[PDB]
């Protein structure tokens, strides 16, 4: 039951700092090298840094040397990444990963965390507006337009998770305004319209915006 | 550094078929220094095979690795719907660690025409001062699709954006949204809003439209 869970990401201004952490369980942490890998939105994997089991040997990608520092606390089973002087191009999901051996950057990465999103931008946090996509006047489509938010991510569910069949939640699009928008849609029986309640549940944790919106004809 | 280039960028295959994914290196190196990872959307990569063809925990025997020198191959026999993902190769025998750019394995399925829906801006949005018209193309294949917007028969060029889902887990289709942005004034000052969809599964383009205020 290896577990790796990252935290510390979020929106930060260029030149700013973040301290990422990865708490672990289910393996003898002090015995293994550990690694950070990042993935810019829509792009591939890029190795960032690795640290030996003892912390005595560290390795860095050239693009991050001197700005990012890897460290570990064996007594806390935690890996860290201290990020300073951040740049727009450091925007990425940051994954922590366990190496197979005690030496850094010299073996496969056998377990990975789900990652923490780091957004480096001068734009301010902004919560979305939630607008209905009402079903038209035997299947009907309806949805919610989640408009004008920053940074990513937004999540959408329907009927608090009870409605999953026929749901399509689209990837966000960056608008020319610099704000994101997405839509979530669902197809339902026309006969259900006006009787079955359809609610889209929108969460934008970066702005602590949470909305449940009834979508009606 | 060792550059790793994967090919093809996207591989479209039917379930039951054999996939051959290639990873080519700018310098020759040992098969014992190569690993492959599988990444599904919204998830982290997972170790697949390594050094050269040891399987990570939970990985089916249908995944195998071969090659030497500069040309390496991941073979997936009898593709199952779950094995569709982005695949990355990685070398760890020479500093710095490097990754291939990824190959996306897409599920080939039978051509399916989109069902098309159009949505006017909500009164709430107009009250807030903006207008978005949405065109939905539901459950189609292949991904290629043209959406043309017209307002009072004027072709709209440059003021729409599109977004496409990942392939559906159950039927391997795509869905697509196209959103037309127009000022509230432009919305209220024109009448007929139309989205016209061209797609391989349609014998001729389909148009969905509405008249504002009708
Ligand atoms: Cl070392
Ligand atoms: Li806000
Ligand atoms: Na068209």
């Amino acid at each position: 039951q290896v577990q790796l869970v990252e935290s510390g990401g979020g929106l930060v201004q260029p030149g700013g700092s973040l301290r990422l952490s990865c708490v672990t369980s289910g393996f003898t942490f002090r015995s293994y090298a550990m690694t950070w890998v990042r993935q810019a939105p829509g792009k591939g994997l890029e190795w960032v840094s690795s640290i030996s089991h003892s912390g005595g040997s560290t390795k860095y990608a050239d693009s991050v040397k001197g700005r990012l520092t890897i460290s570990r606390d064996d007594s806390m089973d935690t890996l860290y990444l201290q990020m300073n002087s951040l740049r727009a191009e450091d925007t990425a999901i940051y994954y922590c990963a366990k190496d197979q051996i005690s030496y850094p950057a010299a073996s496969p990465l056998d377990y990975w965390g789900r990652g923490t999103l780091v957004t480096v931008s001068s734009a301010s946090t902004k919560g979305p507006s939630v607008f209905p996509l009402a079903p038209s006047s035997g299947t009907a489509a309806l949805g919610c337009l989640v408009k004008d938010y920053f940074p990513e991510p937004v999540t959408v569910s329907w009927n608090s998770g009870a409605l999953t069949s026929g749901v399509h939640t689209f990837p966000a699009v960056l608008q020319s305004s610099g704000l994101y928008s997405l839509s979530s849609v669902v197809t339902v029986p026309s006969s259900s319209l006006g009787t079955q309640t359809y609610i889209c549940n929108v969460n934008h944790k970066p702005s602590n915006t949470k909305v449940d919106k009834k979508v009606e004809p | 550094e060792i550059v790793l280039t994967q090919s093809p960028g996207t591989l479209s295959l039917s379930p039951g078929e054999r996939a051959t994914l290639s990873c080519r290196a700018s310098q020759s190196f040992s098969s014992f220094s190569l690993a492959w990872y599988q990444q599904k959307p919204g998830q982290a990569p997972r170790l697949l095979i390594y050094a050269p063809s040891n399987r990570a925990t939970g990985i089916a025997d249908r995944f195998s690795g071969s090659g030497s020198g500069t040309d390496f191959t991941l073979t997936i026999s009898r593709l199952e719907p779950e094995d569709f993902a982005v695949y990355y190769c990685q070398q760890y025998g020479s500093s710095p660690i490097t990754f291939g750019q990824g190959t996306r394995l897409e599920i080939k399925r039978t051509v399916a025409a989109p069902s098309v829906f159009i949505f006017p801006p909500s009164d709430e949005q107009l009250k807030s001062g903006t207008a978005s018209v949405v065109c939905l193309l539901n459950n189609f294949y292949p991904r290629e699709a043209k959406v043309q917007w017209k307002v009072d028969n004027a072709l709209q060029s440059g003021n729409s954006q599109e977004s496409v889902t990942e392939q559906d887990s159950k039927d391997s289709t795509y869905s697509l949204s196209s959103t037309l942005t127009l000022s509230k004034a432009d919305y209220e000052k024109h009448k007929l809003y139309a989205c016209e969809v061209t797609h391989q599964g349609l014998s001729s383009p389909v148009t969905k439209s509405f008249n504002r205020g009708e």
